[PDB]
């Protein structure tokens, strides 16, 4: 129950809405800020 | 090699002699060492140490001495008074032979410090030795001083001279400031001076020493005519008050009066309630205790008290003008004048030993004061006329004539002169140049040259700093300097110093022609004092700097 | 009550001292914060027809520099002040040469006297304060940030640096209680330092209108 | 004491420096006293920043919004540059201090050189510079982060770049943006179905009936209140309360 | 007793640290002192602020016009900010 | 006063030669008066002060050691002692051996090996073998350590259960300083415990030493199993060694043990009687949490029952008659108790209901010990006292039952009671806390009723004198004790109960008793007993 994504690879943890949802500091928010914005579009599409 | 003491002298011998008897030396240490069997077994460890056997014993001795000092303090603090005093007396009897030993001298000095009465023989022995006397605490020195008035006077006189010098130097400060003048410090701040604190510590709770100091102050006030001795009397009494010294404050008849006057000085004004309290103190002097009146007059002779009372008198005169009332009908004004009269007559009362209130002259109240009110009245009407619309502006010239009776009052009556001088200071502080020019010719000749006193000149130069822009006018500078300052500067060095200070402060605003004329007129002569020459040199340096700024 | 009256007078005195100090005047340090017992000792502990009555504690203070201008504060005896009462204070001021002054009214001023106060503004300035305004120094409140009056040179520097006019600054009322506390006139930029949770410190400016 | 233990970078200890730094840097720090003076000065600045923060935040919370996520950037530098933080680091703490100062010089909200603009720049990036000093200090970089020199240079570049990207763009329609940012949560808010938990609580009118009273300045609010805080002993006594 | 323009006043001990008195101990650590606070039903500042044993610094209000009459415009800006943040973040939502 | 340096001045006096300027100056270096004598006269001056008591000589020697500690010359200590001389150390150890050499060898202890040797030999020369040992590390040289161990064992064995708490740390800091010394001591314990004529106390002391070893950080369970006969059957002892090296219960390990038990060839029962093993059993079984997975649970219960049930007859190192006819009842009782501790039905809706069955169970000693540990781990949870029936006396009623049905658990019961009494309970009303203390004192009175009195009264006196508790609590204790006891009075009870009653609040004991007389009766009986 402890989500750790490390060096672009999911080490451990189960991703609930607190990991992929609209909460601040989530995986998608950091993917938007650290990576680009086209990359986040690809991220959403691949997940779905 | 005193009582039961081995070699101090043969110790010097032991350091000089140097041949051979080892067993004699060892036996001497055994007999005159730390005579404890328990230490004999512990010494070989010190021998097994390597460091020479001096630092260890010195450290132990110092620790024992400090513990003994702590215990002497504890004995002085704890227990019944008789038992602790007896223990301290026994300890002093056992230890006084070592008073000349530097390592044990602090213990003896502490024991003497905590004793209410040191035996007279030991006190005489201490007095005969300059170093022992110097090392003694003030508590022992009080027991010495109370029965030796000459020695106490020798100790106190430098402080009194220093106090007088400090006051005079404060009167001649380089900075001319209305906000920061001689009367700016609060009484509590003034009592923090080094001389006052040192005198308070020396007197302590001893009434006899306090009376000796009061006698010294009276004698010096009579001999030198310096009012700062009165200032010092007031400050010393109130400094003892601030330390809750009831042994002195309860027996001094001037304590409550001086306290109320100190409050008045702090507020720089005397209200009706405080005036009535001071009057109740004065009227409470019983028949047979009339010398208290001389003491109270000495308190009122304090320049701070005089300044407060005179400023209150001027303010009351202005209020009476506002209220359409005569000076004779105001009891508070009459009371202020009575206090001022006592303060001014202090010297005569003490010198003649005739302790009676000076009679206030009728013509003061009935003539001189309402004429001052007329001067205020002229000022008000001129100010109101200047604000009229231009269509109603008659050519109103300010009244420039000084009545001859006013000048006669300033010349012949001390109280009228004092009140007029403070009125001049008041109008100068208000930047009323017309009234100042009107009254200035009457200050050339005043009662006892009071207009040339250092207090008045200090305040006057400070207030004249507010009229700096008027020094660009040659008529104003001619009036001020030529008609007032230069009339007395050749005969009075202090007037020369005050004029030089004013010129140093205001040279950038003085007209250049008048500036050159004043520089020539204020040139020190061969008989001029060192301070005048120093001030003139400072003025020259400032003038050179100003020329370089062109 | 009599103890309540001396407490109220002491609080008004303390607030007036703090107001004068924050305005930039000569306020003695012990006078700036004195004990209530010290006030009672200095004045009399009986405002009810007694020693610490009004007009006894009219505080006269000068400026820290240029010590000429003074605003010696006024405390009327009556609750409801009028023109014939403020003309006595005008007489006392015209007796002097100083133009600023503060009166501390107990109840509301008569509106005719309110107009009269404006009727001498170019000649000599008079401000008025109710008792409830001076029972709390509002600048000590946590909601009130640090207001500092700016000099004209600093106003010129501000307008030249930001290349904007006095018409464009966010403004402040002349009847603003803080503006009344500092007694600022119209057209006098006030810098305001307040802590911000997003930048640490924020300095805004309020031209007076 | 926790602040001093965590941020001071005690230099007098030998073995701690041996573990945290390489021996050449260890002897460089231990030999020179000018570097020790600079480290003491940066700890002085951090004590000053602590006092400034405690003035700014009287309530004991530190969850504050700032542009550059510095801890995440330090972690990213560690993951990119393959730190292996068991080994002693090889970045000079004086390099850390000077780089932080140069970076604080490089982060510009307000241009100009006159002291008014200098004060504006200081106030605009006061909180962020406090956070930058706190996160990128010498002690933490030597003990709990252990970045390398090239990693530190990349970190400074990344911080500068990501701060320069967060500047408000001239021409942004801020007013409509804020109006929508406030009116969009308005729909998600209740009208008036507050639980009215009767624990005193005065039935504070909350939701839209309160947002409206704030939006149009109502001189007749549904529920006007005070919050009267007691001063001294009366605050800790129910009877005086 | 009391002032006009006010109905029954309710007093309580706070739970959230926004109302709890946050002090700084001599070792620098924050501490939340839970002291009694009052909470009225009317509104009158500059008269409650004048009362004895009332903290004249932290005593805020709920009405804005009353503060504008009492504490000015910038204090009203701060009070409007705090009240707006209160009404927004009551239900756990966040607005920048 | 340069006389005090006759010796070194000597060889520089007869043989000075050359330029004796430094010789004359060092002959002249004592520029003060006879301050050696003046330092002794400081005691005479203190005679007029407060006190230059023998403590004055003690303080002089303390300053001696204070300035000695600078040099404390290890430097030439070996040389000066290899000189084969020096009654200095001998005389100091004869007279001042209290703490001087103690601090000396506590300071550095690496150098001065011969000063240390002389001090240690003089410590050996002292009667009570090891009390001035300048170090608790006196376990290095065997001839000293064996005799010190012998005398300490004699002291403890002559002491008893009361001295078991006072002397055991002072005995275990030596035998646990070194684990080779621990092995030596445990081997001696084993050899002395070979005898059944009083070796039980030796085994108890060995077990306490092993418990202290476990506390301090030893993995001493392997040594304990090596000393025992359990190693004769290898695999079970190896399993125990691993399990006790980990200090936790493994179901696989217990299945390995259980496969070897309950067969026709059981191991000697002394392999399972080790108390740390049973303590780990209690930890893993009767914690309020720590659920056991219902499958090897009966194996746990059977192992505990076999540990605490069976008897044997070692007729010349062989058993011929054992029985297992009561471990079924023991297993049933322990199973019921574990079920009661596992159901944890909220506020004992069931704990109160099955209390009669619990009373039936606690007739057994292992059951009583397990319930005591479970109540210790339940009541001592912070913020527990929020259920209140009569300030929650239910678990304290179980405490009373445990104290009633047995006597060897009384030290643990009193330890739990005083641990709860010393524990300040936050978030409770002050009157509520006071009544909780009253309930605990009622439990202590019940302990006092069943014979276990002297430690309880000793703790009451300790908490009245040292870190003094409320006087009203001691008054209530006296009131409740004297409402139930009266006539005969063994002398020890009177000797311990007199000072707390006669000093410090005589008056509060008697208010409204009347029908049965107050402490006056106890005072009269105390007068009649002793010799005034």
């Amino acid at each position: 129950t402890k989500v750790v994504v490390e060096n672009g690879e999911l080490i451990m943890g189960i991703l609930c809405k607190k990991s992929l949802g609209t909460s601040a500091g989530s995986l998608v928010h950091i993917s938007y800020l650290e990576m680009g914005h086209d990359i986040t579009r690809l991220f959403y599409s691949n997940i779905q | 090699q005193d009582l039961g003491v081995a070699n101090g002298e043969d110790l010097k011998e032991t350091l000089t002699n140097c041949t051979e008897p080892l067993k004699a030396i060892e036996q001497f240490q055994t007999e005159n060492g730390v005579l404890l069997p328990s230490l004999q077994s512990a010494l070989p460890f010190l021998d097994l140490h390597g460091t020479p056997r001096l630092e260890f014993h010195q450290s132990v001795f110092d620790e024992l001495r400090d513990k003994l000092l702590e215990r002497v303090s504890a004995i002085a603090s704890e227990g019944k008074a008789e038992e602790r005093y007896k223990k301290l007396e026994d300890l002093l009897e056992k230890s006084f032979s070592l008073v000349k030993m530097p390592s044990l001298q602090p213990v003896v000095m502490c024991v003497m410090k905590h004793l209410p009465k040191v035996p007279e023989k030991k006190l005489k022995l201490v007095m005969a030795d300059k170093e022992l006397y110097r090392a003694c605490a003030v508590e022992v020195k009080r027991q010495i001083w109370q029965d030796n008035q000459a020695l106490f006077g020798d100790e106190v006189s430098p402080l009194l001279k220093q106090y007088i010098l400090e006051k005079e130097s404060a009167l001649f400060s380089t900075e001319l400031s209305v906000l920061h003048n001689f009367f700016s410090p609060s009484p509590k701040t003034r009592r923090q001076g080094e001389v006052v604190q040192r005198l308070t510590r020396m007197v302590g709770k001893n009434v006899k020493l306090y009376d000796m100091v009061l006698q010294f102050l009276r004698t010096l006030f009579l001999r030198t005519r310096n009012v700062h001795y009165c200032t010092l009397r007031a400050e010393l009494l109130m400094s003892l008050h601030d330390l809750d010294v009831g042994e002195i404050c309860t027996v001094d008849p001037c304590h409550k009066f001086t306290w109320c006057l100190d409050a008045c000085i702090r507020e720089r004004f005397v209200d009706s309630k405080r005036a009535r309290e001071l009057q109740g103190f004065l009227d409470g002097v019983k028949k047979g205790q009339e010398q208290v009146l001389g003491d109270l007059s000495m308190i009122l002779c304090d320049p701070f008290a005089i300044n407060t009372l005179a400023l209150s008198t001027v303010r009351h005169l202005q209020e009476l003008v506002g209220q359409e009332t005569l000076p004779r009908d105001s009891p508070d004004l009459l009371l202020l004048l009575r206090l001022l009269a006592l303060g001014q007559g202090a010297w005569d009362m003490i010198d003649s030993q005739v302790f009676k209130e000076p009679k206030m002259e009728v013509e003061l109240i009935t003539r001189f004061l309402p004429m001052l009110m007329s001067f205020l009245v002229d000022d008000y009407t001129f100010n109101v006329d200047q604000k009229l619309p231009a269509e109603e502006k008659a050519p109103v010239s300010y009244p420039n004539t000084l009545p001859e009776s006013f000048t006669k009052f300033l010349q012949e009556q001390r109280m009228a002169c004092e009140v007029g001088l403070y009125y001049v200071l008041h109008i100068t502080k208000q930047r009323n140049k017309n009234a100042l020019l009107r009254l200035l010719p009457g200050l050339v000749e005043t009662f006892g040259d009071l207009a040339f006193g250092d207090i008045f000149l200090h305040l006057l130069t400070g207030n004249l700093a507010l009229l700096a822009d008027e020094f660009a006018l040659e008529d104003f500078c001619s009036s001020l300097f030529d008609g007032f300052f230069l009339t007395a500067s050749p005969r009075k060095e202090n007037v020369h110093r005050h004029a030089l200070r004013l010129l140093i402060h205001l040279h950038p605003r003085v007209a250049p022609s008048k500036l050159e004329a004043l520089q020539k007129a204020l040139e020190p002569t061969g008989q001029s004092g060192e301070a005048v020459k120093e001030l003139y040199s400072q003025l020259g340096e400032k003038l050179e700097q100003l020329d370089h700024r062109k | 009550d009599d103890e309540e009256e001396t407490y109220r007078l002491w609080k008004i005195r303390k607030t007036i001292m703090q107001l004068c100090h924050d305005r930039g005047y000569l306020v003695t340090q012990d006078e700036l914060d004195q004990t209530l017992e010290e006030f009672k000792a200095q004045f009399g502990d009986k405002p009810s027809e007694g020693r610490p009555r009004r007009t006894d504690l009219t505080v006269l203070v000068a400026h820290n520099d240029d010590p000429t201008d003074q605003m010696f504060v006024f405390f009327p005896e009556e609750p409801k002040v009028g023109i014939k009462t403020i003309k006595v204070y005008c007489q006392r001021m015209q007796e002097e040469n100083i133009t600023r002054a503060l009166i501390v009214v107990q109840q509301g001023m008569t509106p005719s006297a309110k107009q009269s106060l404006v009727d001498m503004a170019p000649k000599y300035i008079l401000e008025q304060f109710l008792q409830q305004e001076l029972l709390i120094n509002i600048t000590e409140h946590e909601l009130v940030p640090e207001h500092v009056v700016m000099t004209k040179e600093e106003v010129t520097e501000l307008l030249a640096r930001y290349k904007l006019r006095e018409n464009q600054l966010p403004r402040i009322q002349a009847g603003d209680p803080v503006a009344r506390y500092f007694g600022i006139k119209r057209g006098q930029v006030v810098k305001i330092i307040r802590p911000s949770e997003t930048a640490g410190r924020y300095i805004t400016y309020r031209l007076v209108q | 004491k926790a602040f001093e233990k965590k941020f001071r970078f005690d230099y007098t200890n030998e073995r701690a420096l041996r573990r945290t730094l390489q021996e050449d840097l260890v002897k460089d720090v231990l030999s020179n006293a000018h570097i020790q003076n600079e480290l003491e000065r940066e700890f002085e600045r951090m004590r000053e920043d602590r006092e400034v923060l405690r003035v700014i935040f009287p309530t004991g919370d530190s969850k504050v919004v700032l542009p550059c996520n510095l801890l995440r950037m330090i972690w990213n530098a560690q993951k990119i540059f393959h730190i292996n933080p068991r080994l002693p680091s090889d970045l000079h703490p004086i390099k850390v201090v000077e780089g932080v100062k140069e970076l604080s010089k490089k982060l510009v909200i307000v241009n100009g050189d006159d002291p008014l603009s200098r004060q504006a720049q200081e106030n605009a990036t006061l909180l962020f510079n406090i956070h930058l000093r706190s996160t990128l200090c010498s002690r933490r970089m030597a003990e709990e982060f252990r970045l390398s020199g090239e990693a530190f240079d990349w970190l400074l570049g990344e911080i500068e770049s990501k701060f320069n990207q967060a500047i408000a763009h001239p021409g942004e329609m801020v007013g409509a943006l804020a109006a929508q940012s406030l009116g969009e949560p308005a729909t998600q808010m209740t009208l008036n179905t507050f639980h009215y938990a009767g624990v005193s609580a005065k039935n504070v009118t909350l939701g839209v009936p309160r947002l409206k009273e704030l939006i149009n300045i109502s001189k007749k609010p549904k529920t006007p209140s005070l919050t009267v805080f007691l001063l001294g002993q009366s605050a800790r006594d129910a009877e005086r309360a | 007793q009391g002032i006009e323009q006010i109905s029954k006043v309710y007093m309580h001990l706070p739970q959230t640290d926004n109302k709890k008195k946050i002090i700084i101990t001599e070792d620098g650590e924050f501490k939340a002192l839970q002291e009694w606070i009052l909470e009225t039903d009317g509104v009158s500042l500059m008269r409650v602020l004048s009362e004895k044993d009332v903290d004249p610094v932290r005593t805020t209000s709920n009405d804005i016009v009353e503060i504008f009459t009492v504490l000015g415009i910038e204090a009203v800006r701060k009070a409007l900010e705090r009240e707006l943040y209160h009404v927004i973040s009551f239900d756990g939502s966040y607005v920048n | 006063i340069m006389e005090p340096s006759i010796f070194n001045t000597l060889k520089r006096y007869f043989q000075a030669g050359g330029s004796p300027e430094n010789v004359i100056q060092l002959l002249s270096e004592n520029y003060t008066a006879v301050a050696q004598t003046v330092n002794l006269l400081a005691e005479w001056l203190i005679q007029t002060g407060v006190e230059p008591v023998q403590v004055q000589e003690t303080v002089e020697n303390h300053l001696k050691s204070l300035l000695i500690k600078h040099f404390d010359p290890r430097k030439a200590d070996s040389i000066f002692t290899e000189e084969g001389e020096t009654p200095a150390w001998l005389e100091q150890m004869i007279a001042h051996t209290t703490w001087r050499d103690l601090f000396y060898k506590l300071a550095e202890a690496h150098p001065d090996c011969l000063m240390l040797n002389f001090t240690v030999k003089l410590i050996s020369d002292a009667g009570y073998q090891g009390e001035i040992t300048s170090v608790s590390t006196a376990c290095q040289q065997l001839e000293v350590f064996s005799r010190v161990l012998r005398t300490s064992l004699a002291t403890i064995l002559d002491g008893g259960e009361e001295n078991l708490e006072k002397n055991l740390p002072e005995f275990a800091k030596m035998v646990c300083h070194g684990e080779h010394t621990y092995l030596f001591a445990q081997a001696m314990m084993s050899v002395l415990a070979q005898e059944e004529q009083g070796g039980s106390a030796v085994r108890r002391i060995a077990q306490e030493v092993q418990r202290f070893a476990q506390e301090k950080g030893h993995d001493a369970s392997q040594i304990t199993l090596a000393l025992g006969t359990a190693a004769s059957y290898p695999r079970a002892c190896q399993a125990l060694g691993a399990m006790l090296s980990k200090g936790a219960l493994n179901p696989a390990d217990i299945t390995v043990l259980f496969k070897m038990f309950t067969s026709m060839d059981p191991p000697p029962v002394e392999l399972i009687r080790v108390p740390a093993f049973l303590d780990l059993f209690m930890q893993s079984l009767f914690k309020p949490g720590a659920r056991i997975n219902q499958d090897h649970k009966h194996k746990y219960i059977h192992i505990l029952a076999y540990a605490a049930s069976v008897v044997e007859t070692w007729k010349k190192n062989k058993r011929v008659s054992i029985n297992k006819d009561e471990l079924k009842s023991t297993s049933k009782a322990v199973e019921t108790v574990h079920n009661l501790c596992c159901n944890e039905n909220k506020g004992a809706s069931e704990l109160v209901a099955e209390l009669s069955t619990l009373y039936q169970c606690i007739r057994f000693p292992v059951v009583a010990m397990g319930v005591l540990k479970w109540v210790d781990w339940t009541v001592s949870e912070p913020r527990y006292f929020q259920l209140q029936t009569d300030h929650t006396p239910v678990h304290l009623a179980l405490l009373d039952e445990i104290s009633t049905c047995h006597q060897l658990l009384h030290p643990q019961v009193l330890q739990l009671l005083v641990k709860l009494f010393e524990t300040e309970h936050s978030q409770l009303d002050v009157m509520e806390q006071l009544e909780l203390k009253k309930t605990l004192l009622d439990r202590m009175v019940h302990l006092l009723s069943r014979g276990y009195v002297l430690p309880v009264v000793s703790y009451i006196r300790k908490c009245l004198e040292k870190l003094d508790t409320d006087i009203s609590l001691i008054r209530y204790f006296v009131t409740e004790v004297l409402d139930v006891i009266a006539p005969p009075y063994t002398s020890d009870f009177v000797q311990l109960f007199l000072p707390i009653l006669e000093n410090d609040s005589i008056a509060g004991t008697i208010k409204t008793e009347g029908e049965h007389d107050p402490v006056t009766e106890f005072i009269a009986h105390c007068k009649s007993n002793f010799i005034m």
